[PDB]
């Protein structure tokens, strides 16, 4: 889709003029080939000397490490859009990455808010071979310590794999694994039978978007948005950053990147808060978006992902407000009726 | 250089699949050409793994380019903790222990010398944070607290504020970890503040000892250095031997040989990394090598160096599980032949008292600042201590009053019988104390 993306950016995106920068819509998709991509990037930086070009990728994550390293070498900001190949990369070196992804911490936070709202206390934290997921486990433990989130514990863990996963049960499950490794887990779960309507699986991490009947994954808001909106958002971010740096002497070029570290200066000091397309689009030092907009996609029997709940400004609005948890959808759940009698039942 | 690489590759081939060999790489001042050079090398050579040993003063470009296509590489020089995590660098492996191991040995050394106290002077860089986290985890596993963990500021001067904070603390022991410039700056301030000597013991890493020893290292430090650090700079023979064994161990496919246009990743790359971890190169060259955790091997002995006689000396080595000190006596900063106590008594306790009528009366002082002295029922001086506390709940800022009563009388007796030096101080807000819940954090 690289050729299609370039065509969709040259024709449509060029005519787009969101909004100061001398030439806003100046850019070029320029086709995977790290050597050619870096060489072309240096050529444009030396000649164009633009204040940054929005990058769009379609591959489902090695591109991000190279892009940030190139940005640090060039000492120029390069925003990442079109989620995919730009998933977090929490560690950073001085550089200005400004990626538009969603970190695991917020994804875990939104999921727990949904779980508490739906009265889904029981949960597990099954995980495959550790791709450096120690942070994810720690965050869950921190969130668990509270008033009601506490529930049954779990662990991290082919017939042996199926037995280990089925030895904790607890209905609700939390999964964190790569696509290449998650597939064997799904097959093992399917063989164990924990993939029907009797269980709900929350898959978080870089998955993005035999699948179990109940699947809930949290992804960044506007994931289904067209690439035209993505490029427009990236252009707006660059324009907002230029305006933010306009509060002082705005004629501060990067000297022409570095083609023929040394500067040791980032750009997050000035570019900290911007507002565009409503939502919460503000970048942090680590490169995330503080208080980002998130949605909770759900998988139905039609193999379709639909928005169930939206998170924005620490507000959780979700359709399908099932008051009852359907706890015994797999007994131990009783629907107890009653009536108000002051000596016996007092309701306030 | 090329000659050493050819010798190492030739030895690896003779050690004993199809024309197995490695091609050396030439570093460049700018990483842009470095990435291009490695990309051409990988496309042509298509070698399973790449060895990086550039002594710049950069391993980032090689590891970052190895990340694409999932081609694991081995680094032999860099020891920065940023490479320890495989989430960012999933194609980077090395044998030298990380700087977090320095924290592990420090804890072992601290436990050896019957020390339970520390003032962790750690730099604010990522390496410093990782060392603090590793040390804190080890201390937590032993139910031990670090006391003060006051941070630092890389590339900053006039850091006497942190030194003043550490000096007032009871414990007199500092485990310092920072860069050469930071170590020199802290050492100069410590020397000018009478902090290097008396009952102070310094523990520093390899970088701190070398840089500090160059500029301003006092003759009381206790640094740590790798047993074969210099050899590790030229021990590529072990790397080639381990890599050859890993390939000989193992349904595999040839790594991609095309760099100009490629998106597919190596399917067996993760498998090669998994087999490499399982590999146990027990040949014994430069010590036993065994990969630990992910990306590093925790099988290297650590030596201890001291600045006695204005020269680095060996005072023992680390066996891998327990230190083995058998060299000459350690010359501490004060010059004493015995290890100075790591903890200092603090006979200046500050006492908090709450206004209770039967026990602790509270009365305002007179104009001169000392409240009137009365006599007991049977006739005797009443012991009153000048206490400081809020006036109303009015200055409302530490109005000096005088306290007396049951508890204060008991306190005076305790101080006399055990040598206190008390300075009473009433509670800021009148309240005995209870566990309140704030922001979902009861404690
Ligand atoms: C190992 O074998 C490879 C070929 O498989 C050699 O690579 C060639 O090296 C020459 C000289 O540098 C180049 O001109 C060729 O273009 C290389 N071809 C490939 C396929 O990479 C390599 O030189 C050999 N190295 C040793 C140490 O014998
Ligand atoms: C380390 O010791 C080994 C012993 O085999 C030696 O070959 C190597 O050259 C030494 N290190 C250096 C770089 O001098
Ligand atoms: C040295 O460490 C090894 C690690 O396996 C241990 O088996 C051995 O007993 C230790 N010896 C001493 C003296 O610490
Ligand atoms: C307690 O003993 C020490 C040591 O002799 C002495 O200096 C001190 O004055 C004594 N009591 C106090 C704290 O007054």
């Amino acid at each position: 889709p690289a050729y299609a993306a370039e065509a969709a950016r040259l024709g449509p995106a060029v005519a787009a003029a969101v909004r100061g920068l001398d030439v806003r819509p100046v850019a070029l998709v320029l086709n995977s080939d790290p050597r050619s991509l870096v060489l072309q990037l240096c050529d444009l930086l030396s000649g164009l000397r633009v204040h940054g070009v929005v990058f769009e990728d379609d591959s489902r994550p090695a591109v991000a490490p190279i892009l940030d390293f190139l940005s640090a070498q060039t000492s120029l900001p390069i925003v990442a859009v079109h989620g995919g190949a730009a998933l977090v990369l929490t560690p950073k070196e001085g550089s200005t990455f400004l990626q538009l992804g969603s970190s695991t911490e917020q994804q875990l936070q939104v999921i727990f808010e949904v779980l508490e709202e739906y009265d889904w206390t029981s949960f597990v934290a099954v995980t495959t071979r550790a791709p450096g997921h120690r942070a994810f486990l720690s965050y869950i433990e921190v969130l668990t310590d509270g008033s009601l989130v506490g529930w049954e514990h779990r662990g991290a863990l082919e017939a042996v794999l199926s037995a280990q996963l089925r030895s904790v049960s607890a209905q609700i499950r939390l999964l964190f694994c790569a696509r290449e490794e998650a597939e064997p887990v799904f097959r093992a779960a399917e063989e164990a039978g924990l993939t029907g309507s009797g269980y709900v699986w929350f898959m978080v991490g870089p998955q993005l978007a035999p699948l179990p009947a109940g699947l809930f994954a949290v992804r960044s808001a506007g994931w289904r948005d067209d690439l035209a909106r993505r490029v427009a958002a990236g252009v707006a971010v660059v324009a907002r950053g230029a305006q933010a740096l306009l509060r002082d002497y705005g004629f501060l070029p990067e000297l022409g990147h570095d083609c023929r570290t040394h500067r040791g200066e980032s750009l997050h000091r000035y570019f900290m808060n911007i507002t565009w397309d409503n939502r919460d689009y503000s970048f942090n030092e680590d490169g995330f978006l503080v208080n980002p907009s998130l949605v909770v996609i759900s998988l139905t029997r039609d193999r379709t992902w639909e928005v169930v709940g939206s998170w924005e400004q620490q507000t959780l609005r979700l359709k399908y407000p099932l008051w009852s948890r359907y706890g015994r959808f797999l007994t131990q759940h009783l629907t107890v009726a009653t009536l108000e009698e002051r000596p016996f039942v007092i309701v306030e | 250089h090329e000659q050493m690489f050819r010798e190492a590759v030739n030895q690896a081939n003779k050690r004993h699949k199809i024309q197995l060999n490695a091609t050396s790489v030439t570093h460049k001042p700018n990483a842009i050409q470095m990435a291009l050079s490695v990309c051409e090398d990988l496309i042509s050579s298509q070698v399973y793994a790449i060895l990086v040993s550039h002594p710049p003063t950069t391993p980032t470009p090689v590891s970052y380019t190895a990340g694409f296509y999932r081609i694991p590489v081995l680094g032999l020089t860099t020891r920065m903790s940023i490479y320890s995590d495989k989430s960012i660098h999933l194609s980077f492996l090395r044998t030298v222990p990380p700087y977090s191991h320095q924290s592990s040995v420090w804890f072992e050394m601290m436990r050896v010398y019957s020390w339970n106290h520390i003032i962790l002077l750690v730099s604010d860089d990522h390496e410093g944070r990782a060392a603090q986290k590793r040390l804190e985890t080890l201390l937590e596993e032993r139910e031990s607290k670090a006391e003060k963990v006051l941070q630092f500021d890389p590339g900053t001067k006039n850091v006497t504020a942190l030194l003043m904070e550490a000096k007032e603390l009871e414990a007199r022991v500092i485990i310092l970890s920072a860069s050469e410039d930071d170590a020199a700056t802290v050492y100069r301030a410590a020397a000018m503040l009478n902090m290097t000597g008396s009952g102070y013991v310094w523990l520093v890493g390899e970088r701190e000892i070398s840089g500090n020893a160059l500029r301003y290292a006092p003759d009381g430090i206790l640094g740590l250095q790798l047993i074969n650090g210099k050899n590790e700079s030229a021990h590529i023979s072990d790397a080639v031997g381990v890599v050859a064994q890993a390939v000989h161990e193992l349904n595999i496919t040839d790594p991609p040989r095309g760099c100009v246009g490629n998106t597919n990743i190596w399917k067996t790359g993760p498998l090669f990394k998994r087999v490499l971890m399982s590999s146990k190169y027990a040949d014994g060259v430069t010590g036993r090598v065994e990969f630990n955790e992910d990306g590093d091997r925790k099988f290297a002995n650590y030596s201890i160096m001291n600045l006695q006689n204005r020269k680095l000396v060996q005072v023992g080595i680390y066996n891998g599980t327990h230190v083995i000190p058998n060299d000459r006596k350690i010359i501490w900063p004060g010059g004493e032949t015995e290890k100075p106590r790591g903890y200092q008594m603090s006979t200046r306790l500050k006492i908090v008292t709450i206004h209770q009528e039967p026990f602790v009366y509270v009365k305002p002082t007179l104009s001169d600042g000392t409240c009137k002295e009365e006599f007991t029922v049977n006739g005797d001086p009443v012991k009153k201590v000048i206490c400081t506390g809020p006036n109303d709940t009015s200055p409302r800022h530490t109005v000096p009053q005088c306290c007396y009563g049951f508890c204060i009388d008991l306190l005076i007796k305790l101080a006399r019988t055990m040598n206190f030096t008390y300075e009473v101080h009433l509670v800021a807000d009148g309240k005995f104390g209870t566990q309140e819940r704030v922001n979902n954090s009861n404690k």
